[PDB]
């Protein structure tokens, strides 16, 4: 029931019945600013990582959206996350177009800057490598089929490796009331 | 340590985490000297075998007991008690670098005990007594502490160190802790001048 809508289901129309493409660049201008800054307080790290990002990552006004903005290019499209499991891209980057549950597809230079510049820097860094390194042999059992954590028991399973944290509400109202200006200013 | 362990509540949602890893670690730190000690007592039969000069020969061959008894298990005389001591400051120095390098306590208190006994039942002399603590000394002697830093090496210039020996002072009951001990440590300090030990004594209005 389109009468109306021609803007919405132009963009709808382009994008349904595709697979979405990873994209690469707000990990990308993340690391490359996180392996600047080790030692520091990590929030402080975290805030350069984001300023980097803002200031370098391609922006994007969707065509015919009335919204401008995106994190990534046109299509549908993911994004990537090194610091929680960086260490699975070797194992599981080969396998995501073919992946039977929810693939994804990647560009061959995407790809290259991926398992080139970015994967290297988080060896030994993630937060998977840390939790499956010291959780005490007692929890493992329960917890990871394989020595090097990458396959669950689907017993006593950890949610941590997969997701940065629980759902999350920030106060929006906060930020248009006020603006980041005043917000600073504090 | 292993008690300790025990008596956690493994169970409970945190003590696994809080508690267990420092105690396997403490548990662990205690096999790393007593592994450390127990090659020495090899090391000590071994040259044994292999050294003509009789003396010399049952020498080492004391130092194999005396290497296999201390620091595992408590020390049974002087010559275990300094050669305990003696293990303990080693360690301490693959352990880490304490600045000065590692200090010795109060010698003439902890050994009292045991030289007392042994002096007592004829299996030592002050004489004996005071050649075994300029051993101690002779082998200090040869560890340099090593400034890699250009400040540290500023700030201890010459190889300074500073491996205290306390003698003298007051008991834990306030009242003078003097005994033979002491005295023959500032004996020996004249007596076999040098840079080690760096003694200090401690003074009091009595
Ligand atoms: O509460 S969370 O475990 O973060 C996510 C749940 O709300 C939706 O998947």
């Amino acid at each position: 029931n389109r009468q109306g809508r021609e803007r919405v289901y132009k963009i709808l129309d382009r994008i349904q019945f595709t697979v979405p493409h990873v994209d690469i660049e707000r990990a990308r201008y993340f690391t490359e600013s996180m392996r600047q800054t080790e030692g520091e307080l990590l929030t402080l790290r975290w805030a350069k990582a984001l300023k980097n990002v803002a200031e370098k990552m391609t922006v994007y006004i969707t065509p015919d959206q009335l919204l401008a903005g995106r994190v990534g290019q046109l299509g549908r499209y993911g994004i990537l996350y090194p610091e929680i499991d960086g260490d699975f891209y070797i194992e599981v980057m080969k396998d995501l177009p073919n992946r039977e549950k929810s693939p994804f597809q990647i560009d061959p230079a995407a790809a290259a800057i991926l398992m080139e510049e970015i994967a290297p820097y988080w060896e030994g860094k993630t937060y998977h490598e840390h939790l499956n390194k010291v959780l005490p042999a007692e929890i493992r059992g329960v917890t990871y089929h394989d020595e090097r954590g990458l396959k669950s028991k689907f017993v006593v399973s950890e949610t941590s490796s997969y997701r940065s944290a629980l759902q999350w509400v920030p106060d929006y109202e906060k930020a248009m009331k006020r603006g980041f200006i005043d917000i600073q200013n504090e | 340590a292993k008690a300790k362990l025990a008596g956690l509540d493994l169970t409970n949602s945190v003590d696994i985490w809080e508690k267990k890893p420092f105690l396997e670690a403490m548990i662990i730190v205690c096999d790393a000297i007593m592994i450390w000690a127990k090659r020495h007592a090899q090391l000590a039969r071994d040259t044994a075998a292999a050294t003509s000069d009789p003396v010399r020969k049952q020498e080492l061959l004391r130092m194999a007991d005396i290497c296999e008894h201390v620091p595992a298990y408590p020390a049974r005389n002087f010559r275990e008690a300094v050669q305990c001591q003696w293990f303990v400051q080693m360690f301490s120095r693959i352990e880490q670098k304490a600045s000065a390098i590692i200090s010795n306590g109060r010698m003439d208190q902890y050994l009292y005990p045991y030289y007392k006994k042994d002096i007592e039942e004829g299996t030592l002399t002050s004489e004996e007594a005071k050649e075994l603590l300029e051993c101690m000394w002779v082998d200090m002697a040869q560890f340099i502490d090593l400034y890699i830093n250009p400040t540290g090496n500023e700030f201890q210039e010459g190889y300074a160190h500073w491996e205290a020996v306390t003698v003298g002072g007051q008991t834990p009951e306030g009242e003078d802790a003097t005994n033979e001990l002491s005295y023959l440590f500032l004996e020996s300090k004249r007596e076999f001048p040098m840079t080690y030990p760096d003694l200090a004594v401690r003074i009091h209005s009595r």
